[PDB]
């Protein structure tokens, strides 16, 4: 399974291009795909959402209208069309999949990323900690406070923790909370309270250094949080 | 007092007679019930007649009777 | 000769039959007559699951008591969602004829039987978002009637050749073959401790097997016609059988004899599925006269009939923690009573 | 509508799943299912090979043959080594039941016992199905196969050996007519179900035409009850 | 001055005995309609299991006659006491009477299309009745709503001189001429198109029932003849006298006072036969079906 | 031959004659005492209000 995409380059402001996501290894028809960007010196930002069969489509506030998303189920590709783009979009885009049913793990696998360069009411989530030092062998605790009660009335509380190792794409660690992802050791352990949440790691190794992002999924648009790097 | 309704008179009589030969006069207009205006003149013996208002001497009689009575 | 050897077996039945009479000091009615009656128990259809387009043949609650699997004859096996009616999965079967289904205790697998005597085991929580067969367990000779999981690596299958087998999942071969029946097995149930299990055959006999050595321990002969359903007591110390004679006969495992029978003059129609409720007090039984009666497990008195189905009531099921009682009739609707 | 983002997206999956059942439920209704009865060597393998367009399924062998824009099904129940009544509830709702009788079994004795001729063995087999409690609306498309051997065998072997009370000659025109007289009168209901007899040949291609002309009758009769006309 | 009587107008006779029956006939037809049609609606909703394609049409067709039942007492009170209800009430109830006058009849032709697909197209080839049933029923009601608009828009209960108020059609000075175009709708879509669809659709089911040999097909061979004959027995006499009135209005047939009163009595008396189809409707569609009766007995037992 | 099929029955049936059986009264006493202990933890005995009932509607 992989999500490889192509595109990018040097773009004059006000132009129009296309971003193509080629999917191979799963059932693309049953997966509601996303689009997430990342500025060279900032965190993550959500772009667009398309459901299975292009039933319902949502857009971010900053790309509403000038961005168009579409999927090609027989062609097994995901398409993004950007028009009248400005110089504030000099960021590389991720291709993120997600399947929504009972017990599923959304945002399971992330694409690689295409670098695009240009020459010139929602839930707010913040993390106070940033670049906190850590040593191999000492437990570390990360807190990501929200602004709205993330505990829904049906007993499910939504908060996703992502780990972005340096160089490559982020991977899912903890979906809604207290649930481990598919393919992650048991060392990670997350707990929540409704507005204040905590991720605790018992033991850590050299590969656990990176940037941790907390994302909610209660209502679109869904907002990430400021990165919290780990220092040796 | 019904479901269907049409014009009262179909055939007109167009010969001159005595102008003061009729005592009571019935005036009928042309609203949503009929496509033409009709008049009714009746004698005490029990015979009623309908004229054609478009005819020459018919018109000059109907207003004269109303003015007299 | 054969007759002399058979005569030894003929007289061997006498002492055990006499031992049961010698141990029947007091019946259940006269020891529990001074008990408070349960009274009328009226239940209302909380949900109706109307996705199928054919006859529902089986169902099985999950361990989490929310997910629910059900298989009909239209070649579909839909994994429901009891709380909010949503089809989590729609699994297209290889064969249209299926007579049973099961749901794994962990929730990773669902196993469906069939009239083509192959137990196909599906995988749900996998990469790529598909639902593909993890294994097909061939080896039976008749048809397959009911299969349950011990864990994610073991399964016990009933069959139509009077044999119950115990498979492994990583491999494809069998482990033990529970033979000894004369009539073929129609339904079985695993004990709560998952160490013993009884199977209701088609010769008015239910046997208590064990999964360690692979041979029967106790045999019970109290019914007259074929036993068409069976289920353990919630404590693993007794089990009840519903047969074609419209009698829900409850046995036990430490005295090895019939405790009581629940029969009424008005009911003549057979029995399709018997499943105890939690605490072993409400012996819900699904008759094939379009109704689903509710028998008290200690007193012969009846209770509220769970009627409302337009056809036979094929299979019941009581959730593990005991709120709902889902019944699948041959009309295409499930009804999750409560 | 007091629904979360994931819960709302889950319902979008339910109806997309639901639509694939509806778009496939229209294909199952057009499908025609046909059980087949008869012995293992009484012409069971003869009529199934006339037209078939499509070994781990030892239980039920299936044939997906089609004709004139209609996809027929064929569940030859021969591998069920158990009582017929046990799984006969599983086949309720089948459109028809093709039944075969070997015409040359009058002089053929049963293998295990020197009595209970194959027709007489099928005599109780027909009653157990045609008069069955569940099988009351399923018309029995009955075939007379192996007709190319019966006409030349009764010249020296009279049919009276099978039926103790025959009272007839040995002419194939009337012998075949006489035999089917009992078969069509074996049903306890003379109007709920009907028997579409047919004296098929060993090479005729009209067999599939005949079963088409009898299945369409069932669908018309099945639809007449629903519409209320009949 | 001579004397003659060929020009003397006559007065529209309103016999007391005539209006004795009219008010009585409306009440009994409404009573029968409120029971037979509501019972059909009562049975279908409770079952909710095995609801086939034809159960939807019977639900709507029983609903169509049920609404038409409520309009019957309204017309009865104005037959003797005039339309003293008011201008507003004249427009609303006339719309209600005409929508189910057509959807009641269009569904009879709509059902006949459904019975043509289920029988003649026995092999599931052009059977489009799978899920279109909800859409086709909406079209049948939808077509009726736009058909009754001319009745609802301009119909004022004004005051004829020397007569009680009537819920008559009010327009410009061309009331007779304008109504001639309006008279086409009860004929071109009330009788002609429903009859052409009905006879063509039932023209081929009789062919298949004749050329096929089912189990007791004679009963189905007869029920079709019963419904067709009743439709010709009920609506055709109303349309014949209605069509005749057009000829005298356009001066084709000679006009006389003797037939002037006869046509008025004939139009109202034959209109009763039109309302008769709203009570026989459950009897010849619902209670005659084998599936419906067994469902009816289940409800009674409960 | 066929005697072998009937041969294995008698030795197998001997074990059913060796299993100890307690009195049915003792079994019934435990069978009824188990139910009353768990009678408070079965919601099919005493119906529960809409609050803790998950199948609310």
């Amino acid at each position: 399974v992989q999500l490889v995409e192509s595109g990018g380059g040097l773009v004059q402001p006000g132009g129009s291009r296309k971003l193509s996501c080629s999917a191979s290894g799963f059932a693309f028809s049953s997966f509601g795909m996303h689009w997430v960007r990342q500025a060279p010196e900032k965190g993550l930002e959500w772009v667009a959402y398309i459901s299975s069969g292009s039933g319902t489509i949502y857009y971010a506030d900053t790309v509403k209208g000038r961005f168009t998303i579409s999927r090609d189920d027989p062609k097994n590709t995901l398409f993004l069309q950007m028009t009248s783009l400005r110089s504030e979009d000099t960021a590389m885009y991720y291709c993120v999949r997600s399947i929504y049913y009972y017990g599923s793990s959304p945002f399971d696998f992330w694409g690689q990323g295409t670098t695009l360069t240009v020459s010139s009411s929602d839930i707010v989530m913040t993390q106070a900690t940033s670049s906190v030092p850590v040593t191999p062998g000492e437990s570390v605790s990360i807190s990501c406070r929200s602004s709205k009660s993330l505990l829904h009335s049906n007993g499910n509380t939504y908060l996703y923790w992502f780990l972005q190792r340096p160089g490559q794409s982020p991977q899912l660690l903890i979906y809604r909370m207290s649930n481990l992802a598919s393919g992650v050791p048991d060392r990670f352990s997350g707990s929540g309270s409704g507005t204040a949440f905590t991720l605790t790691i018992s033991r850590l190794e050299a590969e656990d250094v990176g940037v941790y992002y907390c994302m909610q999924h209660l209502e679109y648009p869904l907002t990430f949080g400021a990165g919290t790097k780990l220092e040796l | 007092s019904a479901k269907e309704l049409r014009c009262q008179c179909i055939k007109t009589y167009s010969k001159p007679f005595h102008p003061k030969f009729i005592k009571e006069l019935r005036v009928i207009e042309s609203g949503p019930h009929c496509a033409n205006t009709e008049i009714i003149v009746k004698l005490s013996d029990g015979r009623e007649l309908c004229l054609d208002p478009k005819e020459n001497w018919v018109q000059r009689v109907v207003e004269k009777f109303l003015k007299r009575a | 000769e054969l007759d002399q050897l058979r005569q030894e077996a003929e007289q061997l039945k006498n002492q055990i039959r006499d031992a049961r009479k010698a141990c029947a000091d007091a019946t259940l009615s006269q020891i529990t007559n001074n008990i408070d009656p349960v009274g009328r128990i009226q239940m209302r259809t909380r949900r109706t699951l109307r996705g199928h387009l054919a006859k529902i043949y089986a169902m099985h609650w999950g361990t989490d008591s929310r997910l629910l699997v059900s298989a009909s004859q239209d070649g579909k096996l839909i994994i429901w969602d009891s709380y909010t009616t949503n089809k989590v999965h729609a699994i297209p079967l290889r064969s249209s004829w299926v007579m049973t289904c099961a749901y794994a205790p962990s929730g990773n697998y669902v196993a469906c039987g069939g009239l083509d005597n192959i137990c196909s085991i599906y995988n749900l929580k996998t990469r790529e978002g598909n639902v593909r067969v993890s294994r097909e367990l061939a080896g039976h000779t008749g048809y397959l009637s009911c299969c349950r999981f011990l864990d994610d690596n073991q399964i016990v299958t009933s069959s139509g050749d009077t044999t119950c087998a115990l498979w492994d999942i990583e491999t494809g071969q069998q482990t033990t073959t529970f033979t000894g029946h004369t009539g073929d097995v129609m339904s079985l149930s695993l004990a709560p401790d998952t160490r013993l299990f009884v199977s209701g055959a088609c010769d008015a006999s239910a046997k208590l097997w064990d999964v360690r050595e692979g041979m029967c321990r106790q045999t019970f002969t109290g019914h007259e016609s074929d036993i068409n359903a069976i289920c353990f007591f919630p404590n693993g110390n007794a089990f009840a059988t519903g047969s074609d004679d419209a009698t829900c006969r409850l046995f036990d495992l430490r005295a090895d004899q019939e405790l009581m029978t629940y029969s009424h003059d008005n009911i003549i129609c057979g029995i399709t599925s018997v499943s105890f409720s939690k605490s072993g007090r409400l012996l819900l039984a699904g008759y094939d006269d379009f109704n689903c009666n509710v028998w008290d497990a200690l007193k012969a008195d009846r209770a509220g009939v769970l009627a409302g189905h337009d056809n036979r009531v094929s299979c019941l099921g009581v959730t593990d923690d005991g709120m709902a009682v889902a019944t699948g009739s041959w009309d295409s609707f499930l009804k999750i009573w409560n | 509508c007091t629904l979360s983002a994931e819960d709302k997206a889950a319902v979008e999956r339910s109806k997309m799943i639901d639509r694939n059942l509806r778009e496939d439920g229209e294909k199952a209704a057009r499908e025609v299912k046909l059980l087949l009865l008869g012995a293992g060597e009484s012409g069971k393998s003869t009529i199934v090979k006339q037209m078939k367009i499509i070994v781990k399924t030892t239980g039920i062998v299936e044939t997906h043959f089609t004709f004139k824009d209609l996809h027929f099904k064929m569940f030859d129940v021969g591998g069920q080594r158990s009582e017929r009544k046990k799984w006969i509830h599983c086949f309720e709702g089948v459109t028809a039941i093709i039944f075969c009788v070997a015409l040359s079994d009058y002089d053929l004795v049963l293998a295990e016992d020197e009595e209970m001729n194959r027709m007489h063995e099928s005599m109780k087999l027909f009653d157990s199905i045609c008069n069955n409690k569940w099988f009351t609306d399923t018309s029995i498309i009955l075939f007379l196969n192996k007709k190319d051997l019966f006409e030349e065998k009764i010249k020296k072997s009279p049919l009276t050996i099978c039926y103790p009370e025959y009272a007839g000659s040995n002419t194939y025109e009337e012998a075949a007519a006489y035999i089917q007289c009992q078969f069509e009168d074996l049903n306890k209901r003379k109007d709920t179900k009907e028997i579409y007899t047919h004296f098929t040949c060993a090479t005729d291609t009209k067999n599939v035409q005949f079963v088409f002309d009898a299945v369409t009758d069932v669908i018309i009769k099945n639809n007449l009850k629903d519409c209320g006309l009949f | 001055p001579p004397a003659d009587e060929d020009y003397s107008p006559c007065m529209l006779e309103t016999e007391t005995l005539n209006k004795y029956v009219v008010i009585i006939a409306y009440a009994l037809v409404f009573l029968l309609s409120l029971l037979g049609n509501s019972l059909v609606m009562l049975v279908i909703l409770y079952s909710r299991v095995g609801r086939s394609v034809t159960d939807v049409y019977l639900l709507n067709l029983a609903l169509a006659d049920l609404l038409f039942a409520l309009t019957l007492p309204i017309w009865a009170a104005s037959k003797v006491n005039g339309w003293i209800f008011g201008t507003f009430l004249c427009k609303v109830v006339s719309l209600l009477k005409e929508v189910n006058f057509y959807s009641g009849i269009l569904l009879l032709a709509c059902i006949s299309v459904d019975r043509y697909l289920a029988i003649v197209h026995a092999t599931r080839t052009l059977t489009q009745k799978r899920h279109l049933v909800k859409f086709v029923c909406l079209g049948c009601w939808g077509l009726s709503m736009n058909l009754s608009l001319p009745f609802f828009l301009f119909r004022q209960a004004y005051h004829p001189n020397n007569s009680s108020p009537v819920c008559y059609e009010v327009l410009g000075n061309d009331t007779a001429k304008w109504r001639m175009v309006l008279r086409i709708l009860p004929h071109t879509f009330g009788f002609i198109v429903p009859l052409f669809v009905m006879l063509f659709c039932y023209g081929f089911t009789l062919r298949t029932l004749f050329k096929a040999h089912m189990g007791q097909k004679h009963r189905a061979m007869r029920v079709i003849f019963a419904v067709v004959l009743i439709f010709l027995l009920c609506w055709l006499p109303y349309n014949l006298v209605l069509l005749a009135d057009t000829l005298m209005r356009t001066q084709v047939i000679q006009e006389s006072c003797e037939r002037r009163n006869n046509i008025g009595r004939a139009l109202d008396a034959t209109e009763i036969l039109g309302f008769l189809h709203s009570c026989l409707n459950p009897i010849i569609y619902a209670f005659i079906g084998q599936n419906f009766r067994h469902g009816f007995l289940k409800i009674l037992a409960m | 031959a066929s005697i072998a099929q009937a041969r294995k029955l008698v030795e197998q049936l001997k074990m059913e004659a060796n299993i100890d059986r307690i009195k049915v009264s003792k079994a019934a006493a435990d069978l009824m005492a188990y139910c009353e202990a768990h009678a408070k933890e079965d919601p099919l005995l005493t119906p529960v209000p809409a609050s803790e009932n998950p199948f609310r509607e």
